[PDB]
RNA sequence: AAACUCCAGUUGACACAAAAUAGACUACGAAAGUGGCUUUAACAUAUCUGAACACACAAUAGCUAAGACCCAAACUGGGAUUAGAUACCCCACUAUGCUUAGCCCUAAACCUCAACAGUUAAAUCAACAAAACUGCUCGCCAGAACACUACGAGCCACAGCUUAAAACUCAAA
């Protein structure tokens, strides 16, 4: 309100393409968390149900995480086998 | 035996890795440090997997952009656009 | 865990505080 | 955590066997299978390590014993009589090249 | 203890700019302050409007009052600033040079 | 609560199958599920909940080609669980 | 060992020498192994200042006439 | 020259124009998507309202109105409306996520107005009003 | 060594007599805070 | 459908309410709790244990006085649905959530792990939870239900809180 205008969340078209500007702004509010925050705000989370959820994300990603990577780390056994037969 | 191991702290120990501000001051009056931590479009500051900062310089950061931002000395919903064009040390891209 | 004494306790508070209401 | 006492140390996080002794037990070991195989007792090698199941089954046949380099049956030694037959014989040494 | 005043002036011609400094100083000092050093960050747009004193500012001058102080001065220099016509923002803090710079053996 | 080991471990029916479908619109609207699946435009024809409230049927319109028909099954079925985490956790 | 001191320094300094290792030959003599050698040598002929010998033991082996580029 | 995203900076000069005018001195579409409704009204860069056109405005009634063809026919009629005085090129700025949130631009498009940039400015408190209560549906 | 550092820096404090003097020296001076940092680590000054 | 049309959109001014992002951090505090900014005070103890009652505290809800009132909202109305709706959905609005000075003293007040010290050796070990134990101390428990009850006592509490039985009954729980 106080704040200068035509700066914040603003994307300028090029060459006239405007649905590429505006997959653009969609793109960056979602990666800035506006638009999930805007979602949730539309009814109220309470404190203990928005503390499970936060542990709930939390885990929910470190555990994504380590079996990435464990499966990228056994990937490199699968290749053709050397000792057919035997 | 001349030979046996001797009882010695690792000298091929690697320098233990920094952080890109480690050793130096943040200071809510330097806001051109301050916003390369902050979303162009939004000014909202980003997290530690993002900036790649320690907890600890995260935290001043942290400290340090709430304080410019209520003592009148950086905008808080978008970054000051003449630090657009300063170094990018963010890993974050909107391909834009 | 025991539900069932939980479940008790919630049906002896609750007819004791009709009980009380009522005389 | 049982084979600490047969490690000499860790080199750059790199376990290192102790050779001296090694040397006692592969003699202990040779001077058992030497002294079996006198006895004309079965000596089976078990590995199943496939880069080596060649090389064990040559020897195998090669000294006159028996290798085992495949899948390990249920019961091929528990279960031998019904197996193989009620009159089979069991090795009288095993010798894992690969545990 | 040292603190640090930063002060968000009106935007002024210079003969007012500095009778509005030499106030504050005055003030600083009447309250039994030792002033160190007077710096000038400059005349800047705002980063957003301020409403001062039934009226709006979107540009203003920087200024920087460094000052050794006691404790119970500092409340009475808010409440001052407070009534400073010429005054858009002031804030006091605790110098950041006083603050210990530890130092870090790197990311466990 | 240690998350590590369970990871490892009708009138009524009408609205609710409105506001189903509604949400999954405004859910496929933006990448908040994936760039992926926002990047294939996917659309939805209607939303069917089972008379017992057992599965949720989004019946999505598909394209001509079948290989984009292919991937675009891929990316939904990938994606439906967290579509079902975020519509509880909007409240929705 | 004590060796393994001045290998880290070495391998700090002049870094990986571009000669590559052959481990197939038990008797392989890197670079870094005939610096030990000849710091070594000088500590045993001489006196005990770290710095000195890694300055005067790079001046031996460049008269020798191998590479070593910090 | 290298396209910039970034809105240009009244205090920096640049060079970019449209038909002659510099980009704060473009006329704004502002666009509110609420859930059941929404509403275009075109300013001018000195806040003069030049056209305004709503979902209800066009007849739409009840549901009808929170729909992507409503908001498409509102964003036509204000483009029409803003074109009988002669506005070409504008500024979007969107506010809300409602259903029309990108029909109303494309009526605005196809009513012959050309879209310079977006912005959007959907109010999102930092934790100031408490929202109301979920629904137990 | 403080106390010393100490008595040289107050020769330089502002007091009623210079009052004058520094705030137009300051009001004729400018402080730049600003520095930004590299990926490398390094501070790069405007 | 009701409701509003002193309505709605842009712009400007404008809180005794709440404190995006940081926080993918796991910190402070005895616990309860604590996540907008500045400043001043300020986080006991160089043996350990030590209380339903002593001395201090204790989420949310609730009771007295005054004040503030954006939003939310038990209750209360209106609209709709339904066989009915004294509920769920929509609108409006109270007590209450806020400040000040007093009370009330309860929670799945839970890491469902009493405080200090020590060990990783034994068959590790009913099961599950959260690897198994040792020394020492305080508190507590001895079938179920009756019973977070009755009576007595204490209490700023008066349909309240703490402590807390017996009779009859059963072979289980
Ligand atoms: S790594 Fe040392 S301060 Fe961040
Ligand atoms: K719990
Ligand atoms: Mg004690
Ligand atoms: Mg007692
Ligand atoms: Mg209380
Ligand atoms: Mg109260
Ligand atoms: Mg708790
Ligand atoms: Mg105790
Ligand atoms: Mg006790
Ligand atoms: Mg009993
Ligand atoms: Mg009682």
């Amino acid at each position: 309100a106080k704040h200068l205008k035509f700066i914040a969340r603003t994307v300028m078209v090029q060459e006239g393409n405007v649905e590429s500007a505006y997959r653009t702004l969609n793109r960056i509010l979602t990666m800035d968390g506006l638009i999930e925050d805007i979602k949730h705000r539309r009814y109220y989370e309470k404190p203990c149900r928005r503390r499970q959820r936060e542990s709930y994300e939390r885990c929910r990603r470190i555990y994504n995480m380590e079996m990435a990577r464990k499966i990228n780390f056994l990937m490199r056994k699968n290749r053709a086998d050397p000792w057919q037969g035997c | 035996n001349e030979d046996l191991p001797i009882s010695m702290e690792n000298p091929y120990k690697e320098p233990l890795k920094k952080c890109i501000l480690c050793g130096k001051h943040v200071d809510y009056k330097n806001v051109q440090l301050l916003s390369q931590f902050v979303s162009p479009f939004t000014g909202c500051i980003y997290g530690r997997h993002i900036t790649g900062l320690c907890g600890k310089k995260q935290k001043e950061i942290t400290k340090a952009i709430k304080r410019a931002q209520i003592m009148g000395f950086m905008p808080v919903t978008y970054k000051d656009p003449a630090y657009l064009k300063d170094p990018k040390v963010c890993n974050i891209r909107y391909r834009e | 865990k025991n539900v069932l004494k939980i479940r008790r306790r919630k049906m002896n508070h609750h007819k004791y505080r009709k009980l009380v209401k009522k005389t | 955590r049982f084979m600490e006492p047969y490690i000499f140390g860790s080199r750059l996080d790199h376990d290192i066997i102790d050779l001296e002794q090694t040397a006692t037990h592969l003699q202990l070991a040779l001077n058992f299978t030497a002294h079996m195989a006198y006895r004309k007792g079965i000596i089976l090698f078990i590995s199943r390590n496939r880069q080596f199941s060649y090389l064990i089954e040559n020897m195998a046949r090669d000294c006159g014993e028996y290798a085992h380099t495949r899948y390990f049956r249920g019961g091929m030694l528990t279960n031998a009589r019904l197996l193989f037959g009620p009159t089979v014989r069991l090795p009288d040494l095993i010798i894992f090249l690969h545990t | 203890p040292r603190y640090e005043l930063a002060l968000i002036l009106k935007a002024m011609q210079r003969p007012e700019t500095a009778a509005t400094l030499k106030r504050t100083i005055e003030a600083l000092m009447d309250r039994g302050a030792i002033v160190r050093d007077l710096e000038n960050l400059g005349e800047r747009a705002l980063p957003y409007r301020i409403s001062a004193h039934s009226q709006q500012h979107n540009r203003g001058g920087y200024f920087l009052v460094d000052f050794y102080a006691p404790t119970a001065a500092v409340e009475s220099m808010v409440e001052h600033l407070s009534r400073d016509i010429d005054v858009i923002r002031g804030n006091i803090v605790k110098h950041p040079l006083t603050q210990e710079l530890k130092e870090c053996e790197g990311i466990v | 609560k240690n998350w590590l080991k369970k990871f490892a471990s009708h009138a009524r029916l009408r609205a609710l199958n409105g506001l189903l479908y509604k949400a999954l619109t405004d859910l496929l609207c933006t990448p908040e599920v994936s760039q992926e699946l926002y990047d294939l435009n996917v659309e939805l024809s209607k939303v069917s909940l089972t008379p017992d409230f057992s599965a949720c049927r989004a019946y999505w319109k598909t394209t001509l080609s079948a290989e984009q028909n292919a991937h675009m099954e891929a990316v939904l079925q990938r994606s439906a669980a967290h579509m079902r985490h975020l519509l509880m956790s909007q409240q929705t | 060992y004590h060796e393994d001191r001045i290998r880290a320094k070495f391998y700090s300094v002049y870094g990986s020498g571009q000669r590559a290792f052959d481990l197939f030959n038990p008797n392989f003599k890197s670079t870094c192994q005939r610096f030990v050698e000849k710091y070594t040598e000088l500590q045993k002929l001489g006196e005990t200042d770290e710095e000195k010998l890694f300055v005067e033991t790079g001046k031996a082996l460049l008269a020798e006439g191998v590479i070593l580029r910090r | 020259t290298k396209f910039s995203i970034y809105p240009p900076i009244p205090g920096e000069e640049s060079s970019l124009r449209w038909a002659g005018k510099k980009f704060e001195e473009i006329p704004i579409a502002h666009i509110k998507a609420s859930h059941n409704n929404t509403q275009i009204q075109v300013v001018s860069a000195s806040n003069e309202p030049l056209a305004f056109a709503s979902c209800g405005t066009e007849g739409f009634r009840n549901a009808k109105k929170g729909t992507g063809i409503a908001a498409q026919t509102a964003g036509i009629a204000a483009a029409a409306r803003a074109k009988q005085k002669g506005v070409i090129h504008i500024r979007v700025v969107v506010k809300g996520l409602g259903p029309g949130r990108l029909s109303a631009m494309h009526g605005l498009i196809m009513g012959g107005l050309e879209v310079i940039s977006i912005t959007d400015n959907t109010p999102i408190p930092h934790n100031g009003c408490r929202p109301r209560k979920a629904r137990k549906l | 060594r403080e106390v010393l550092q100490l008595q040289e820096e107050v020769k330089n404090f502002i007091t009623r007599e210079n009052l004058e003097a520094r705030v137009e020296a300051a009001l004729d001076s400018r402080k730049n805070y600003n520095w930004a940092i590299t990926r490398e680590g390094l501070v790069v000054r405007p």
